RNA sequence: UAUGACCUGGGCUACACACGUGCUACAAUGGAUGGUACAACGAGUCGCGAGACAGUGAUGUUUAGCUAAUCUCUUAAAACCAUUCUCAGUUCGGAUUGUAGGCUGCAACUCGCCUACAUGAAGUCGGAAUCGCUAGUAAUCGCGGAUCAGCACGCCGCGGUG
């Protein structure tokens, strides 16, 4: 990767301003994204999605698999099933494979007022995120964009630190 | 992994070319491809080059949008 | 525009309550105002024929004419509309 | 960066594919389709190579189309209570001309 | 009424602005030659006569 | 001593909604490409107002000519070839808007415009039906008066095509 080596030497300061210091190998740290359309819709046809598990292959995190709701719902008829909205629940050096997309590809493509979520309070250190259409990744996206079915992104870290995790991100690639 | 990942990772030839920083590999977009230009599969112009702060709410901190906002919506001698 | 036009008693109320206080209505007329930016913090009236309009002014209000200070138009509205 | 890149059509000259654009169009994109020398140009499923690179801050002279969005936004959204003798009539939504608006105008003003 | 829209023309008002002119009979208000300085309808009251090269068999 | 008035602006034109009501579109005969040739075309040296011009145009900057069988109008459009968009909510379609300017007048929202520009909604040929159209007739294109400081698709006449 790259931000392996800028991460952990960027936070070497960043150890001893916040929390912990002197846990050199255990500080603070990411965990992964999941990548969802999760758009409920599947009563139609539920093949439009199965369409967006092609964009969710299209954005090719890893394999697109699909997740059963618990209950069918009344107002939505649906009879558990199991296309719903797509499913990665992508982790690790693939993160690292995935984040500079995230830092100087992908808000900077959609150039949409630095995409400020200060609202993303998950309790402890992790931090939500959405998305609208993605125009994002280049000779990947087009030609079948006619409407993006969506995609939601959370990050996570270790900690259980929102202001560190805050600073842990935007640390690099994104403020908000 | 899987093995033999029957989903993507395939690799269209083409560059993820500059601030984008990546370059070739099982892969198919962004952030995943390798990291040199040195051999050069195609040669790393063809997507942008101007980095992250290619978003304008940063670019040269792009305070190009400035002037405006008092001109609205009266600096003026008429009437 | 080129060739402006402006009030001119209560121009000389621009001129006679800015210097002395910035206080009271006025009987006014205008077809015919502007706002400077000098104007900005003081209170006049609008004519509309029986009610004098008590408003005080904010930058907002660009060099109107007192015809359109204030919407005294009076249409009732809030009947159906739209 | 991503501004001239957006959404390519074929077909077209690239004038109608900026007023296609949300913004820029028959004054500006007819500058800008001589000041990157351009003229009809596409017609082609090709744009160019680096006229594109011209392009990028030779079409980045609207200020902005977000601010477009943003200046429609910007402006009226301060400008909604100067009288409000305008504003309430364009957001209510008859087209404030001082229009008269006795029977027609009929899509606007909400049949 | 005859005479604040007869004589009040008449009187020297502000300007073009305010003072619109028309016949001196009746002040008949617009539809009026000022080409010819009288109106239509008054004129036409003398079009009962006609003093005009005009053909009088409404052309 | 009042339904008679002087002033002052706001109404008079306001809008949930029906018919009165024409133009504009939906499109390739269009829409851009140009350079035509025409009747008109009446007020006027009171006013119209050059190839003198900043121009995107309003208008200046000059007003030449102008008591008209002078002159600015009066060089109207289609047919003309030139390129493409030859197919689609369409170089669209022009609802606004936000303006950024000029003209008019003492003042442009009520209670005139016009010139940009950006976004450019409907709209993909029109129920029941109706009305008009047997000659330059429908259709069609222009000019002037018309009112008037300003301001006219339908508003008078005349003719250009057919």
């Amino acid at each position: 990767n790259r931000l392996k080596e800028k991460y952990t030497n960027e936070v070497v300061p960043a150890l001893t301003e916040q929390f912990n210091y002197t846990s050199i190998m255990a500080v603070p740290k990411v965990d992964k994204i999941v990548i969802n359309m999760g758009v409920g819709d599947a009563v139609n046809n539920s093949k439009n999605l199965d369409k967006a598990v092609a964009e969710l292959a299209l954005i090719s995190g890893q394999k697109p698999l699909i997740t059963k709701a618990k209950k069918s719902v009344a107002a939505f008829r649906l009879r558990e099933g199991m296309p719903i909205g797509a499913k990665v629940t992508l982790r690790g050096e693939r993160m690292f494979e995935f984040l500079d997309k995230l830092v100087t590809v992908s808000l900077p493509r959609v150039r949409d007022f630095h995409g400020v979520s200060n609202k993303a309070f998950d309790g402890r250190g992790n931090y939500t995120l959405g998305v609208k259409e993605q125009l994002i990744f280049p000779e990947i996206n087009y030609d079948d964009v006619d409407k993006v079915r969506g995609m939601d992104i959370v990050i996570v870290t270790t900690a259980n630190t929102d202001e560190e995790s805050r600073e842990l991100l935007a640390k690099l690639g994104m403020p908000f | 992994m899987k093995q033999n990942i029957h989903p993507n990772y395939q690799p269209v030839v083409f560059m993820d070319t500059t601030t984008g920083y990546k370059f070739l590999t099982g892969s198919t977009k962004g952030s995943k491809e390798t990291v040199e230009w040195e051999d050069g599969n195609t040669y790393p112009l063809i997507r942008v080059e101007i980095s992250s702060d290619s978003h304008p709410f940063y670019t040269g901190r792009q305070k190009f949008q400035a002037a405006d906002g008092r001109i609205a919506r009266f600096e003026k001698k008429y009437g | 525009k080129k060739g402006p036009f402006v009030d001119e008693h209560l121009m000389k109320k621009v001129e006679a309550q800015t210097n002395a206080e910035r206080k009271s209505v006025i009987k006014t007329w205008s077809r015919r105002s502007t706002i400077f930016p000098n104007f900005v913090g003081l209170t006049i009236a609008v004519y509309d024929g029986r009610k004098h309009v008590p408003v005080y002014v904010q930058e907002d209000m660009v060099g109107h004419k007192l015809g359109e200070f204030a919407p005294t138009r009076t249409y009732r509205g809030h009947a159906a509309d739209d | 960066a991503r501004f001239a890149g957006v959404d390519i059509p074929n077909e077209k000259r690239i004038v109608i594919s900026l007023t296609y654009v949300f913004g820029v169009g028959l004054q500006t994109s007819k500058k800008v389709l001589a000041a990157a020398g351009v003229s009809e140009d596409i017609r082609t499923k090709d744009l160019t190579s680096d006229q594109e690179d011209a392009i990028r801050r030779e079409l980045d002279g609207l200020k902005l189309e977000g601010d477009l969005r943003r200046e429609v936004s910007l402006n009226i959204k301060r400008l909604m209570e100067i009288g409000s003798y305008r504003g309430m009539r364009h957001r209510r939504g008859l087209p404030t001309r001082g229009q008269n608006t006795k029977n027609n105008a009929r899509t606007r003003k909400g049949p | 009424a005859k005479k604040s829209m007869v004589v009040k023309n008449q009187r020297p008002a502000k300007f073009s602005t305010q003072a619109y002119t028309r016949c001196e009979r009746c002040g008949r208000p617009h539809s009026v030659y000022r080409k010819f300085k009288l109106c239509r309808i008054c004129l036409r009251e003398l079009a009962y006569k006609g003093q005009l090269p005009g053909v009088k068999k409404a052309s």
